[PDB]
């Protein structure tokens, strides 16, 4: 698969781990690629905010969607 | 300074100023400009002292704290006619019940 | 045969690290600062990849001192 | 006797020791006999009583809780205080066990107000009586029963007391107990034979335990009987709107009138409509009693629904009658204001008003308070918008305040009142005039300000408000810069709309007499090219110059020579040597002469 | 005698009072023995001992002004065909009159009338006062209709040149006004609607029929000038009959009347004058429809068509073959003229200008109905015709002054993005070959546009320049490290390079062609990188084979040459050095570039045919047999 | 530039224009059939005397002394100045 | 001219663009850069099937430096929400330390935040909120309920539902078709 | 079921505390152990402030929480009063 993540900056870099990895590889990559710590990212589908402990399979994303990543925060 | 002075001769008053202590002759001319009459006819009599007419005001007594607007002082005049002057005719005023 | 007397030429030149834009005062990185346009100064660099602004880091430094993007530490050097 | 009332003073060595001229050496409204009888100073007590008990029931001045109060006799003041030695000691010697106060306090009363009940049983076994109230005609039963004291009640019933004694407003005992819980007394009273009586405003006990916010007697009524529908009805109602008015609880709110609309819907053969009005109140959002079941589910979201149901079931159920409706008014106002937002407040607060002054007697604390809010409202709003219709309202309310307080036949109303009444118009003047406005305003505030001054208004020491508008005593209202009195805008206003400049008050000092005292200079030259008069003269030998200080004199604001007339010399001069003159001169020129006395 | 009170007849007195102030309101003569003695008989009646008789002597007083009122009411209507020349007789003696014996009641001003009713909103009045509103109920009651009449009658007298008596009309219209005494509120009713309703409607119907007769027997030419002297005329006559207060309601309703009713005729021949000179028949109209509230747009409207079809017949013939300079010279001539004219004979409204604007912004990009706007291309043409200089034709001054005009024509083009683009390009191309016209005026060119049009708009010009600025003195401070590089140097091939930017410069054009370097070439970049690096680290830089151009010395002809040539033929030269014969085989592999550009390359250098040929495996040569300059 | 006032008994007093304007009644008078002798009838010598020392006072005394000295006045003629104030100004 | 309203009309033109559901920047009349206005479209699987729930940005003088606020004129009942429609975002409190959360793990404002991740963080918090600071404690109650109840009690439902009613009413009347089709919802 | 209180004195006292308690219970706690005064206590958990007459256990506070007691137009009304009493 393939996945653009749009990212803080302005230009987004695609992302083609595997189908169906775990928010943990993609935290760990789009870390090795930005510089931004897994335990301060924090990624968001389309409104539904991901926890950590699942997997990629349960979302059903296809192959060409966009996760927005945002800081972690708390109300 | 400023003194004030009334000027009378029998049933007469007139009221007037002077500027430091000035010289008669100019008192007799505003006399003059009053009442058309020459200064060389008029005496321009004190209560005794006739004031002669060549000297300043200060000397004849006439000094700031006498001379004051809130009660004038008083100057006599008899003009000396052809034949001689008068007698210093000045008459009083009224008596108030 | 032939030879050479003179040669002129000219070149590029850039950072080679991401040549990305400030992301404090959200410019790109070859340009004047906003408070430095409102009117010389150089840009920084950090320990991380990440590469930020001069007067924007400093400004940001009289308050904490680690990557706003990192809660590291701060170099400051190369 | 210098230090026997400054202190207690025991001092058996010297004081006891020291004709007795000092039997009845009382002094500032106090004697030595209430003091020895005061902190249970026994041997003082027995000394004086052994010296001359000629003076035992002499009563003077005493400030025990707090306040003082005048004419308590010892007796009273010991039961009070729980000494019971001094009491028997007292009683034994003979003292007059029904010396009542200046407002016929009984000891009796004294006595169960703490609750001390041995002191209770010594005195109304010694031939002491039962039924003898204060001036309010407030019983001693009231005022046990009100607090919990649930041991002397019995006693005190056993003792053979009446339980229906209806005072002026008449309010029985079951008011009492039913405003402050009690359920035990509740019980008891209503095993000897009680009855469910109505009062002043005609609210039934029940009523009144749900108006104070007491959720276990409205059950036990809810129970027991002799009660139709609409009695618990109207008490559920109440105690809901006394939830979220007093407290701030809302699911109960939302559970008690649950309940209530369900008991109220109960068989299709009886169903008991809403009694609604054909009106709608602007000031309540145009709102309206839901009469649905479905209408009451999902109602939690919006709070603001629920505070107007609240205030129309107070407003429908007790009536402006009630100071409690106005007051609640008022404090939901408050809120809102207290919440950042201003245009509702006004509009709660203008309707508060208006129900108040409808229904109350003229010149009382609770309309007098309901002004300086909205004076203080108006100063905060200015402060760092505000409508020329808003405060041309509350000034005409205002007046009419004034109108028909001045306009009582015996006209009783102290100034003391009336000053603040006028303090409160004169900032408000002052407010106004700090708001631009339009021309046919501009003429109906000057024709308001007319009929006001018109209307010859008194104030303290006989002042006029003119008098008012130069002194620094009146801007006490408020703290904020209300243009801190005296002020040239509103004696400017005052004077154009035709104020007049020479006036008198109780000492015969006019305006300038009074701005004189105040400094000021540019309101004395104000009023002085005004009509008013240089060489007026006061009770004493005083005029407007002679009473300023030295900087007025030195800065030369005032120059007498351009305000004087040959004619005053004159006059001064007639009226200091004591010349006959009357039927010599004339007649306006002896009223002149008579002027400058 | 004294001041004290006493009982007073009220017999003799006031039979000696009335003789007085019958005398004193006729104007006749008193003698000051008793005009004086007068005096203390009203104080004596004031202070009367019983019962004063202050209200005794107002009521007489009113009484004996109302019959000397009745009186002269009865004369004036009496006579006839007279009236308003006795009115004035009439009004002059009793004015002062009353003026002079108020004076004679002072005390009974002063007291008891002092108590009237104060500022609340008849019962008492003062006593000139009461004798000016006696006039008055003589002005109201009795005639009034006829004075109106015959004083509309007298200034009806317009057309002919009939002076009637300006003393007279003036003084009679002026009594109105004086009301003053009470004047708290309102001073000038009664005059504005007795004299104001029916002269106003008077004026309007007969300025309708005059315009009408004007207009029925005149062009639209002889018209405004005829409007105009009338409304002239209007002004001082005016003056002299009128109160100060009533010149702009007359004024206006007569230029209501004549403009306003006819403003659909001005309109044809505004639309006729505009396409034509006519410099004098503009000042008329403007001057005319200036008054009228809704008059001016369609001029506005008009004068902006003219301006748009006049600069579009002066800048789409006018094309020649192929020159910017006209462009620009034409839209110049076209702004300065209508400015000149607008300037000259509008009196500098800025509604118009406005008008200029829209219509030179829409001429000055125009668009072919299969064309682009080319305004851009031609200005940028007309930028770097007038700043290379690089041959005579020019001075150092004029340019300036031909800047500061091309700035005004700048400021029009609606997508100044591509003229950005298009300059940067072709300044960049001039700034790297150094054929700039010296220095000192680009710096002029950057602070205009930066001052015309902003600063992010001249943000990648100004470090362009900083670079250029900085390369001279960067290679002159640098140059030393050979000498202080230690070991011997064996460079002999003379250098000056320039350091190029990133973003700043529009030639980052991705290589394809993988060309071979020359062999002294790798020293002297091996030293330049190194040195470069020492010098300041973190930067990657690249080598461009498309712009470096270098020279060739050649001595084995009879006639030495100079060649100066880019790297392409240098490369070609250094693999024909090896063997006079080489082939394209060995020409391809000697590097590694797209083969159009080497094809290119040999057929430049056979143009001239520096070399020979004896394709895939072609054998050329050098050429011995070519000579030149 | 002066005027002359008549007194009811015989004496004539001098007095210049600007002081004896200051009264209202005066200005009343030397204004009307004309525009210079003023006859009283009723004013005695001792209190017309006076009235012009009053106006010397005060003309001089106007805006610019800091401190003013009284106005001597005897009891003996205060019922008829103060009339005679009344009549003026 | 300063760097509040440079970075305004920067991150403006920027926004000029189509982002993914929550952009809709109404009539700014760009007199004062400083107040903005923007809708929320609303997740297509969460409970607030096509809404339309308008709000109130304002910006501080130091926007680079200083956290804005968040404001929502229609009413919501939300577990971290205040009565005036407030909101309780972690991000939106000044640096300064007294016991709130941890400072470093991005629990505070940083310059790198614009608004878009503002917003993006508004609908995660709208989506899934927190239980351990109420900001509304009958919603925090209500919401335990059905949390632990796994849809037996639905007045949380039943409210949001009439909400969304209403709010989708207005959407529908002014100008938008509130996209609901997991779809139309992406960009 | 125990809890720590913060004091201005910085000392952690625990309090035995169960969930079906009160505001005004945990205020009563606190006066008997120290003895503070009502009008001058104030509660404030995680930044923002605890309403009285509200349960602790709604409020979401498990064991070993941490509570402060930093010190802290309008409401100018008072409730009528008139009465003989
Ligand atoms: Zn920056
Ligand atoms: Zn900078
Ligand atoms: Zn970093």
């Amino acid at each position: 698969m393939q996945i653009f993540v749009k990212t803080l900056t302005g230009k987004t870099i695609t992302l083609e781990v595997e189908p169906s990895d775990t928010i943990e590889n993609v935290k760990a990559k789009i870390q090795d690629k930005e510089g931004i710590p897994p335990d301060q990212q924090r990624l968001i589908f389309a409104g539904k905010q991901l926890e950590d402990g699942r997997t990629l399979s349960d979302y059903n994303i296809q192959k060409e969607s966009t996760l927005h990543l945002v800081l972690r925060l708390r109300g | 300074m400023d003194v004030f002075l009334m000027i009378r001769r029998h049933k007469t008053t007139i009221f007037t100023d002077a500027k430091e202590s000035s010289t008669v002759f100019e008192l007799k001319r505003i006399v003059e400009g009053i009442l058309k009459r020459p200064p060389d006819e008029q005496r321009l009599y004190k209560d005794d002292q006739l004031l002669d007419d060549g000297k300043t005001l200060g000397e004849c007594g006439f000094t700031s704290q006498t001379a004051r607007p809130q009660a004038p002082a008083t100057v006599g005049l008899a003009f000396r006619a052809d034949d001689t002057f008068e007698a210093l005719c000045i008459e009083p005023f009224s008596s108030p019940p | 045969r032939f030879e050479v007397k003179k040669w002129n030429a000219v070149a590029l030149w850039a950072w080679d690290i991401v040549v990305d834009n400030c992301a404090i005062c959200r410019n790109h990185i070859m340009d004047l600062c906003i408070e430095c346009q409102a009117n010389e100064c150089t840009v920084a660099w950090g320990v991380c990849n990440h590469a930020f602004h001069f007067h924007c880091i400093s400004r940001w430094l009289k308050t904490r001192q680690v990557c706003p993007l990192d809660n590291r530490e701060w170099e400051f050097q190369k | 006797t210098a230090v026997f009332n400054a202190a207690r003073d025991g001092k058996l060595r010297l004081l006891t020791k020291l004709v007795s001229s000092l039997i009845s050496e009382k002094t500032n409204g106090a004697t030595p006999l209430l003091m020895a009888a005061r902190y249970g100073h026994l041997d003082m007590v027995e000394f004086l009583l052994e010296q001359c008990s000629a003076s035992i029931e002499v009563g003077g001045s005493v400030n025990f809780d707090g306040e003082t109060i005048e004419g308590a006799p010892p007796l009273w003041a010991a039961s009070a205080a729980g000494h019971l030695k001094v009491v028997q000691s007292l009683l034994n010697h003979g003292a007059s066990v029904n010396n009542t106060t200046l407002t016929n306090s009984t000891p009796l009363r004294a006595a169960c107000f703490d609750g001390h009940l041995e002191i209770v049983k010594y005195l109304v076994e010694h031939k002491a009586d039962l039924e003898v109230s204060n001036r309010h005609g407030h019983t001693c039963l009231m005022i046990s029963c009100y607090k919990g004291h649930k041991e002397i009640a019995q006693y005190l019933l056993e003792k053979g007391a009446d339980v229906n004694r209806k005072s002026v407003k008449g309010n029985t005992a079951l008011h009492d107990c039913a405003e402050s819980g009690s359920l035990d007394i509740m019980k008891m009273l209503l095993m000897y034979c009680a009855k469910m009586e109505k009062d002043g405003y005609g609210m039934t006990p029940l009523l009144s335990a749900s108006v104070t916010g007491h959720t276990n007697i409205v059950d036990f009524l809810t129970h027991h009987a002799q009660t139709s529908k609409t009695e618990r009805i109207n008490a559920l109602e109440l105690l809901g709107a006394t939830f979220v008015d007093k407290k701030r609880d809302l699911l109960g709110a939302l559970k008690y009138w649950k309940k209530a609309m369900n008991m109220r819907y109960s068989d299709r053969t009886n169903i008991i409509s809403k009694p609604v009005p054909q009106t709608l109140i602007m000031a309540y959002d145009y709102a309206k009693e839901v009469n649905s079941a479905e209408e009451l589910e999902g109602l939690i979201a919006d709070p603001d629904e629920m505070r107007m149901q609240a205030l129309l079931i107070r407003e429908r159920i007790l009536g402006p009658s009630h100071p409690d409706t106005s007051y609640y008014i008022r404090y939901r106002g408050a809120v809102y204001a207290d919440s950042g937002n201003f245009k509702r407040c006004i509009n709660l607060w203008k309707y508060a008003l208006d129900m108040q002054q409808s229904n109350l007697d003229p010149l009382s604390p609770m309309t007098a308070s309901s002004l300086l809010s909205f004076a203080e409202l108006f100063s905060f709003m200015l402060q760092d918008t505000v409508t020329f219709d808003d405060l041309m309202g509350i000034l005409c309310k205002s007046v009419l305040e004034i109108e028909r307080a001045i306009k009582q036949t015996q006209c009783p109303a102290d100034p003391l009142q009336l000053n603040k009444a006028l303090s409160i118009i004169l900032h408000l003047i002052c407010l106004l005039e700090k708001v631009p406005c339009t021309l046919e305003q501009d003429h109906f505030k000057k024709q308001t300000i007319y009929r006001f001054l018109k209307l010859h208004p008194r104030g303290k020491n006989n002042f006029s408000p003119l008098h008012l508008a130069v002194d620094k005593n009146t801007t006490c209202v408020g703290r904020y810069p209300v243009c801190k009195f005296p002020s040239l805008q509103v004696t400017a206003i005052l004077i154009e709309c035709g104020a007049d400049v020479n006036v008198r008050d109780s000492d015969d000092n006019s305006p300038l007499h009074i701005a004189a005292l105040n400094n000021h200079p540019d309101i004395m030259n104000l009023l002085i090219k005004s009509g008013a008069h240089f060489d007026a003269t006061n009770l004493h030998k005083q005029t407007a110059s002679d009473l300023l200080d030295e900087k007025e004199i030195a800065k030369n604001l005032i120059q007498p020579i351009n305000h004087t007339t040959l004619q005053c010399l004159a006059a001064r001069v007639i009226v200091n040597h004591r010349i006959y003159y009357k039927g010599h001169i004339p007649e306006k020129l002896e009223t002149f002469v008579s002027l400058h006395r | 005698m004294s001041l004290k009170p006493r009982v007073v007849d009220f017999d003799e007195t006031w039979n000696k009072l009335l003789t007085t102030i019958k005398a004193v309101v006729m104007l006749e003569y008193v003698e000051r023995a008793t005009w004086n003695d007068r005096f203390s008989d009203i104080y004596a009646l004031c202070v009367a001992y019983p019962e004063p008789l202050g209200e005794r002597l107002y009521t007489e007083t009113k009484i004996f002004l109302e019959n000397h009122v009745r009186h002269l009411h009865k004369r004036v209507l009496e006579s006839e065909e007279q009236v308003l020349v006795m009115y004035h007789r009439y009004w002059e003696e009793y004015s002062k009159g009353a003026d002079y014996m108020d004076c004679l009641y002072r005390y009974l001003n002063t007291q008891f009338i002092k108590k009237n009713k104060l500022t609340e909103a008849e019962p008492l009045m003062e006593i000139g006062e009461l004798a000016l509103d006696m006039w008055r109920k003589l002005m109201v009651e009795p005639l009034q209709a006829i004075l109106i009449r015959m004083l509309l009658r007298e200034i009806k007298n317009d057309r002919g040149g009939e002076d009637p008596n300006q003393k007279v009309i003036h003084g009679v219209i002026n009594s109105f006004v004086h009301v003053e005494q009470y004047k708290k509120k309102f001073p000038l009713k009664f005059y504005q609607e007795i004299f104001e309703s029916p002269f106003l409607t008077e004026t309007g119907e007969y300025y309708k029929q005059e315009a009408s007769n004007l207009l029925q027997e005149s062009n639209c030419s002889q018209y405004m000038e005829k409007v105009l002297g009338r409304l002239k005329d209007e002004e001082i006559r005016c003056r002299k009959y009128l109160h100060p207060s009533s010149y702009t309601k007359v004024i206006h309703e007569c230029q209501q009347r004549m403009v306003a009713d006819h403003l659909q005729f001005l309109h044809a021949e505004c639309h006729n004058i505009i396409r034509q000179e006519k410099k004098n028949d503009m000042a008329n109209m403007y001057v005319l429809l200036r008054a009228v509230s809704t008059g001016l747009p369609h001029m506005i409207q008009e004068l902006q068509n003219h301006i748009h079809d006049e600069g579009l017949r002066a800048t789409s013939n006018l094309t020649q073959e192929n020159m910017p300079t006209l462009f620009v010279e034409s839209v110049l001539e076209v702004h300065g003229k209508f400015v000149q004219l607008i300037n000259t004979v509008l009196n500098g409204d800025q509604h118009f200008m406005s008008a200029l604007d829209k219509a030179l912004t829409s001429v000055v990009n125009y668009r072919e109905p299969k064309s682009v706007c080319k305004a851009p291309e031609l200005l940028a043409k007309y930028c770097d015709n007038l700043l290379k200089k690089s041959a005579k034709g020019m001075t150092e001054n004029e340019v300036e002054d031909r800047l500061t005009s091309f700035i005004t024509v700048f400021k029009y083009i609606d997508d100044k993005d591509v003229f950005q683009k298009f300059y940067a390009r072709m300044l960049a191309k001039r700034l790297i070959h150094g054929l700039s016209m010296s220095m000192d005026s680009e710096e002029a060119m950057i602070n205009k546009l930066k001052q015309a049009c902003g600063y992010e708009f001249t943000s990648k010009l100004h470090r362009m320049y900083t670079d250029m600025s900085v390369s001279a003195d960067l290679n002159n401070k640098f140059n030393n490290f050979i000498k202080n590089q230690d070991t011997v140097i064996d460079l002999g091939i003379s250098f000056q390079i320039y350091v190029l930017q990133a973003g700043a410069w529009p030639l980052t054009q991705a290589p394809s062609s993988t060309f071979a370097i020359p062999q002294e070439l790798e020293k002297s970049v091996q030293m330049f990188e190194l040195f470069y690096s020492q010098h300041f680290s973190g930067r990657k830089l690249t080598w461009l084979h498309y712009l470096c151009t270098g020279e060739v010395k050649m001595n084995y002809l009879g006639k030495p040459y100079v060649a100066m040539v880019t790297t392409y033929q240098m490369a070609v030269l250094l693999a024909f050095n090896n063997s006079e014969t080489v082939s394209y085989k060995e020409l391809q592999d000697s590097t590694q570039m797209n083969e159009k550009e080497l094809t290119k390359t040999i057929k430049s250098l056979l143009d001239v045919k520096m070399i020979n040929h004896d394709d895939a495996e072609s054998s050329f040569s050098l050429n011995m047999n070519f000579s030149s300059k | 530039m002066y005027v002359k006032l008549i007194s009811s008994d015989g004496h004539e007093f001098i007095v210049k224009r600007e002081h004896a304007l200051t009264s209202g009644t005066i200005k009343a008078m030397l204004s009307g059939p004309g525009q210079n002798e003023v006859n009283f009838r009723e004013i005695p010598s001792h209190v017309l005397s006076k009235v012009c020392m009053y106006f010397t006072y005060k003309v001089r005394y106007t805006n610019s002394s800091t401190e003013i000295p009284e106005f001597p006045i005897a009891p003996e003629i205060a019922l008829e100045l103060l009339m005679a104030a009344n009549f003026l100004d | 001219m300063t760097s509040s309203q440079k970075a305004l009309m920067l991150e403006l033109k920027s926004l000029q663009e189509e982002p993914v559901e929550g952009f809709r920047i109404t009539l700014v009349d760009e007199s004062d850069l400083y107040n903005w206005e923007v809708a929320i479209f609303g997740p297509p699987n969460t409970l607030y099937e096509g809404g339309y729930f308008k709000a109130h940005i304002k910006f501080p003088i130091d926007y680079p430096y200083s956290p804005p606020t968040f404001r929502f004129l229609t009413k919501m009942w939300h577990p971290n929400i205040y009565e005036n429609g407030d909101v309780c975002i972690s991000i939106l409190h000044p640096p300064v330390d007294d016991p709130q959360s941890g400072e470093l793990p991005s629990e505070r404002w940083n310059p790198t935040q614009n608004v878009r991740t503002i917003l993006l963080s508004v609908i995660s918090l709208l989506n899934e909120p927190n239980t351990f600071s109420p900001a509304n404690v009958d919603a925090s109650v209500m919401f335990r309920k059905w949390r632990d109840s796994k849809g037996k009690d639905k007045e949380y439902a039943e409210i949001i539902r009439k909400q969304v009613s209403a709010t989708k009413a207005e959407a529908e009347k002014d100008g938008v078709k509130v996209p609901t089709t997991l779809a139309e919802y992406c960009i």
